[PDB]
C-alpha cells in the first residue's frame, strides 16, 4: 500500500491505497498513522488489485485535482529495455500531497 | 451564520483543492497556540446574510 497526504496526523486529509491480493481499496480520509498493518470520508474507491523476476512499475501524479495511476508489470535491477506504462486509474481526490510511505506486510 | 467562508491561508488554493482543516491563522511572530489574538486569526469567518 501508500500513504499520501500534507501531515499525516488526523489534521489533514491523507489518501490511503491498500491491496490485499483481492482487490483495491482507496480512501481519502483522515487518520493519525504509524508504520504499516500486521498481519468525515468523502471519497471511497474499490477495484481489482494492482498485483500479478518481475519487475513492477508505477507512476503517481496529481495534477489540477485528479490523481493519476499508471502502472507495468514486466518479466525481467532495471534493465537497459524500453518498457511503456498504460495508465490505470484518474481519481477526483483533490487534497495537497507534498508527502507519502509506503506499506508493507 | 449556518455559511462560513475561509478568510486567511498561507498559500493560494490549487484547483478543484478542498481545504477543510481548520487551524488559527498566524499573521505575526508569536504562536497562536490555539488562542485567538493580536495577529491571530479564527479563518472560517460566517456569513452575514439578512
Ligand atoms: C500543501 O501543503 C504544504 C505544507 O504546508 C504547503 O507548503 C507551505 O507553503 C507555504 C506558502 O506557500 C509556506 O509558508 C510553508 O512553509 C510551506 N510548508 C512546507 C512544509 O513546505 C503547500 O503550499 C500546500 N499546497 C498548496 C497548493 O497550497
Ligand atoms: C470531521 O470530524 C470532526 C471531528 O470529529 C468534526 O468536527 C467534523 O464535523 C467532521 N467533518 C464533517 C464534514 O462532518
Amino acid at each position: 500500500g501508500w500513504i499520501f497526504g500534507t501531515t499525516l496526523d488526523s489534521k489533514t486529509q491523507s489518501l490511503l491505497i491498500v491491496n490485499n491480493a483481492t482487490n483495491v481499496v482507496i480512501k481519502v480520509c483522515e487518520f493519525q498513522f504509524c508504520n504499516d498493518p500486521f498481519l468525515n470520508c468523502t471519497f471511497e474507491y474499490v477495484s481489482q488489485p494492482f498485483l500479478m523476476k518481475n519487475l513492477r512499475e508505477f507512476v503517481f501524479k496529481n495534477i489540477d485535482g485528479y490523481f493519476k495511476i499508471y502502472s507495468k508489470h514486466t518479466p525481467i535491477d532495471l534493465p537497459q529495455g524500453f518498457s511503456a506504462l498504460e495508465p490505470l486509474v484518474d481519481l477526483p481526490i483533490g487534497i495537497n500531497i507534498t508527502r507519502f510511505q509506503t506499506l508493507l506486510a | 451564520y449556518n455559511y462560513l467562508y475561509r478568510l486567511f491561508r498561507k498559500s493560494n488554493l490549487k484547483p478543484f483543492e478542498r481545504d477543510i482543516s481548520t487551524e488559527i491563522y498566524q499573521a505575526g511572530n508569536k504562536p497562536c497556540n490555539g488562542v485567538a489574538g493580536f495577529n491571530c486569526y479564527f479563518p472560517l469567518r460566517s456569513y452575514g446574510f439578512r
